[PDB]
RNA sequence: AAGUUGGGCACUCUAAGUUGACUGCCGGUGACAAACCGGAGGAAGGUGGGGAUGACGUCAAAUCAUCAUGCCCCUUAUGAUUUGGGCUACACACGUGCUACAAUGGACAAUACAAAGGGCAGCGAAACCGCGAGGUCAAGCAAAUCCCAUAAAGUUGUUCUCAGUUCGGAUUGUAGUCUGCAACUCGACUACAUGAAGCUGGAAUCGCUAGUAAUCGUAGAUCAGCAUGCUACGGUGAAUACGUUC
RNA sequence: AGAACCUUACCAAAUCUUGACAUCCUUUGACAACUCUAGAGAUAGAGCCUUCCGGACAAAGUGACAGGUGGUG
């Protein structure tokens, strides 16, 4: 019933994920990226990995992870950057050069937050609390708006709802707005809990 | 297949079953799966038990059946 | 030389068409308007906006006309003609406004709906 | 989709005409589009992540 | 009257024709080129020379009973061999392969609800 | 459930007899657009009335149409009677016209038009006994009003 | 002789702005540029049901359209070749080059 | 022969950037307000026409068969392979459509005017062969270049003359083409013949307020082949809205 | 948004049980397109025979384990 947010934003205020161009393998090259996301998410679960942009040119695979917490990835001694590297060389044929960029305010990040509410769910905290204290952080550091939402079995109840809490301004209807959202999944001994988030920082 | 230019189908090892122990008149009943194969003289004279889905449905060829499809004499349906 | 330039439009039909000082003799497309338009009414509709600045058969037009229907070329055809009467004298300008004929016509064909038959009609409806 | 039928997609089919496509990502067998090898959900939901490029929502 | 069967008198001697069993359109142009006579010239005024022409023309192309006796023959043909097509045709449905549970009145007679 | 009336629309004057109801009944006429088809009919038929008639083919087409316009309707609610607006009026007498016209015998349509155009003027058409039976329950509804 | 550089992008503000810098690169180099020229673009549209199930009357459509942008180099120059083929592009968009 | 080439970027067009429309100005109704009506100017006037966008909520509405998933269930089978047959059956009832019942038409010959898409082992030009669907050779084209691809309705001439017909094309016989290892069940199309009902449809019921309805074709996704479905495109182009009683 | 085969989830028949598919563990390769025979095939029997870098990779056996378009929207 609602849009989501990010697709309807897609090629007007929000680019592309995948930035390249292709004719005729078209279908392999996006196979091939979507094997290398799945295979970044599997490996840096733990990294807080808020998004990826992948380029190509030259025979090359220009990798961008835009990360909260870059140290993780990189490793002390490149140790972990160079054997990501060398995975992402093993999956494809072609060469990889990846980058890592840094989130100075992860509590302002849609992934980022569902990610960890998501994960406190399974920790079994309060789906109140968890979400009131994520919308506090929020908001103080500056964001505009906020808004969450977790809908499953919450308590463990036989019957599965959902609740959401708001803050400030989120214009969804606005295409202006440059508004950050998120969807999580808890795997509960109950099952499966959607956490959404979006977040509006303001105008830029 | 069908265009004349192709010649009628057939499966080369129902041709050569049935081609086998031409000579002998002792002639027996070939167990068939092959519904799609035409019906060549050659055919005439002989019993084809052909699988019809669930059984094989014993079909004597004669000269009216040359032309036709070993499937058009065993039905797959039944009505009443 | 002495031409009148002017562009009409019109449905998706574009008639660049040129005004020079002539009986009124017309021509589109290296031919006759009254064999290239299937009705005489389409040629009387060209000549209207002759007929409301008082100069019929003051000139001789030549149509480059792409695009559309007859119909929709003809009407394009008229958008030019008045296009270019004015680039000829802007006296004209009254006349032409009050005949409603500068108005370039912005009706266009409805894009279809997903769901629908067409722009409009929607499938038949049953209760039950 | 079921895993052997994806794997008997997959394996080279005797006939030539027995070839069939399914979505890449998930195996539905239906409403997949060649450019993409995607079917219409997975094209959806991609798009929406904006990982197809250039793929927008249309409007005229 | 052609092949002994009478044709329409005002009608047109092409369109006439086609009232033959085993003559159509197509059929009745080309024996009405072979058999040279006006297209336009009505059966009524035609000449005694072209109507023994037509009939010359008309008795080798196998029409008429002999037609009706050669359908029939094969279709007894392929309901005797016991072929799919012979049981459609002793059940009056469809032969051609059209699907029966809807549009095959054609066929099946009118509807008895 | 309507906040009111609409605008209404404005035809262009019939390019060679220059009446907007000439054209209004060139649009009545057309099917699927087809309105070469409809100008040619309409002509055809205005063409067959002044030589049958010996009159202007204007004059005994306007004579029709005031011959079968009626005054008074009936709209159920029982049926009750009310008067007919000016452009009802005319709307209606080509309505009718038409319908009557397409349900004449002739072979063409342009014989059938003539003819009820004809019939109109002389006072005896369908359309004049589609106006007197409108009229004659109007008449006998006259109370509901 | 003349040089064509076709490029080919989902976006235009990016075909724009390497048409801009191939243009500002040949014309440095020293040849003469007729261009940009605006080849009409293209646009794929694909409508998918936007339900999992049944729900057919609901639809989304979405487009691809790459535009396209022609170049050409009148006056080539080696240092024209070379400043060319040396250049880096966005990612974005497709070069070809047609000597 | 051709915008075919020499030449030009005028025009059209293409596609980036910009200007434009905001009840802006004027006059009436209105409580000097909002608003409504009319007018000037303008290509466009009153959210100019459409699209996307779908709040808080409702129906434990649909989906465990796109995908994921708690719990339960089978594991020598409820898993797996292959050939053949179902999903295409057929005394019947319903929804949605295609084709018609004809003269605002059928047939024949000539001749115009669109838009939007697709093309790599894919679009297959011209030529030759066959009446035909199609076959052989084969140019160009990874696209504003070549092809698909001659739009149809229409216009102009001849014929039919109100007839179950020169309407209508279901039905089936025979003989072909094309794809596919393979058209029996169970593809499409083509030639010849056959030529059913149907002569504007009871109760009832549906869509639509303008480039809309209605008619006419055109293209594409899937796809070896198979569209009366779906999604888009344009050609011609209406009628009516008094009113809120139901 | 494409049921003759495939699709296909249903049925008959002919067939397999670490399995059509995935990870680990032991051995180690020349695996396998290809030609022969029997079969409607799936598959089975002998050859031919071609690859491979401290190891990618690929075959055989065993045990974990796989598998379900099965149910509950
Ligand atoms: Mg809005
Ligand atoms: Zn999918």
């Amino acid at each position: 019933q609602k849009i989501n947010p990010i697709g309807l934003r897609v090629g007007i205020i929000r680019d592309w994920e995948a930035k390249w161009y292709a004719e005729k393998d078209f279908a392999s090259l996006l196979h091939e990226d979507l094997k290398i996301r799945k295979f970044i998410d599997n490996e840096l679960k733990e990294a807080s990995v808020s998004h990826v942009e992948i380029e190509r040119a030259a025979n090359r695979i220009n990798i961008a992870i835009h990360t909260g917490k870059p140290g993780m990835v990189i490793g002390k001694g490149g140790s972990e950057i160079e054997k990501l590297r060398n995975k992402l060389n093993a999956l494809t044929d072609k060469k990889v050069h990846i980058n890592v960029i840094e989130i100075k305010k992860v509590d302002l990040d849609a992934r980022l937050v569902a990610e960890n509410i998501a994960r406190q769910l399974e920790n079994r905290a309060s789906f109140r609390r968890v979400q009131k204290q994520a919308i506090t952080r929020a908001m103080k550091l500056g964001a505009k708006g906020i808004k969450t939402q977790v809908s499953g079995r919450l308590g463990g109840a036989d019957i599965a709802r959902a609740e959401q809490y708001s803050e400030g301004t989120v214009p969804l209807h606005t295409l202006r707005a440059d508004i950050d959202y998120a969807h999580a999944e808890a795997d509960t001994t109950y099952g499966k809990l959607g956490v959404k988030v979006w977040i509006y920082r303001g105008e830029v | 297949a069908r265009s004349i230019k192709k010649g009628p189908f057939v499966d080369e090892h129902l041709m050569k079953k049935v081609e086998a122990q031409e000579g002998s008149e002792k002639k027996q009943v070939i167990k068939t799966w092959s519904r799609r194969s035409t019906i060549f003289p050659n055919f005439i004279g002989h019993t084809f038990a052909v699988y019809d889905g669930r059984k094989h449905v014993p079909v004597y060829v004669t000269e009216d059946m040359v032309g036709h499809k070993l499937g058009e004499f065993a039905p797959t349906r039944t009505f009443k | 030389q002495v031409e009148y330039r002017g562009t009409g439009r019109r449905k998706n039909s574009v008639a660049r068409v040129r005004l020079v000082p002539g009986e009124g003799n017309i021509t589109v497309n290296n031919r006759d308007v009254r064999e290239y338009l299937p009705f005489e009414s389409l040629i009387l509709d060209l000549n209207q906006p002759f007929d409301v600045t008082e100069t019929k058969g003051n000139y001789d037009v030549l149509v480059n006309v792409h695009g559309g229907g007859f119909t929709g070329q003809a009407q394009a055809i008229r958008h030019g003609i008045a296009r270019a009467l004015l680039e000829a004298d802007p006296e004209y300008r009254g006349s032409l406004k009050r005949a409603g004929l500068l108005t370039r016509d912005p009706r266009m064909k409805e894009r279809k709906k997903p769901g629908l038959k067409a722009a409009r009609r929607s499938p038949q409806f049953s209760k039950r | 989709a079921k895993t052997s039928m994806v794997a008997k997609q997959q394996k080279k089919q005797k006939y030539a005409v027995r070839e069939y496509t399914r979505c890449e990502r998930c195996g539905r067998p239906h409403s997949v589009y060649r450019k993409f090898k995607l079917c219409r959900i997975c094209f959806r939901e991609l798009a929406y992540k904006g990982q197809i490029p250039g793929v927008r929502k249309a409007s005229w | 009257r052609i092949a002994g069967v009478d044709i329409p008198r005002e009608k047109r001697v092409v369109i006439s024709l086609t009232y033959i069993y085993g003559i159509g359109t197509s059929t009745a142009q080309k024996i009405l080129e072979e058999a040279n006579v006006s297209a336009d010239t009505r059966v009524k005024d035609l000449t005694d020379d072209e109507l023994g022409r037509i009939r010359e023309v008309v008795d080798g192309y196998k029409v008429e009973g002999d037609l009706r006796r050669e359908t029939n023959l094969n279709i007894k043909r392929l309901m005797e061999i016991s072929s799919y097509r012979g049981i459609r045709h002793r059940r009056g449905l469809p032969v051609r392969g059209q699907k029966t549970k809807n549009n095959a009145r054609t066929r099946k007679g009118p509807v008895k609800t | 459930p309507r906040k009111g009336s609409v605008p209404k629309r404005d035809v262009l004057p019939d390019p060679i007899h220059n009446s907007k109801l000439v054209t209004k009944l060139i649009n009545k006429i057309m099917l699927d657009g087809k309105r070469g088809t409809a100008q040619r009919i309409l002509y055809s038929a205005f063409d067959l009335v002044e030589q049958r008639s010996g009159r202007d083919a204007l004059e005994v087409f306007e004579e029709a149409i005031n011959n079968i316009m009626p005054v008074l309707e009936v709209k159920a609610r029982y049926q009750v009677p009310v008067e007919v607006r000016p452009e009802r009026r005319t709307t209606l007498g080509l309505r009718w016209l038409v319908n009557y016209a397409r349900l004449r015998g002739e072979k063409t349509m342009e014989d059938r038009l003539a003819n009820e155009i004809l019939d109109a003027a002389n006072n005896t058409g369908g359309a004049v006994k589609k106006r007197e039976d409108t009229h004659k329950m109007a008449e006998a509804n006259k109370a509901f009003a | 002789q003349k040089i064509r550089i076709r490029l080919k992008a989902y976006d235009h503000r990016v075909i724009d702005q390497s048409a801009e810098k191939i243009v500002e690169t040949a014309k440095r180099s020293g040849a003469d540029v007729s261009g940009p020229i605006p080849l009409p673009t293209e646009k794929s549209v694909y409508t998918i049901i936007r339900a999992v199930h049944k729900y057919k009357d609901s639809r989304e459509q979405f487009e691809q359209r790459t535009h396209k942008r022609l170049i050409d180099i009148v006056n080539p120059t080696p240092k024209t070749v070379d400043a060319l083929m040396g250049l880096n592009l966005p990612s974005g968009v497709d070069i070809e080059i047609k000597l």
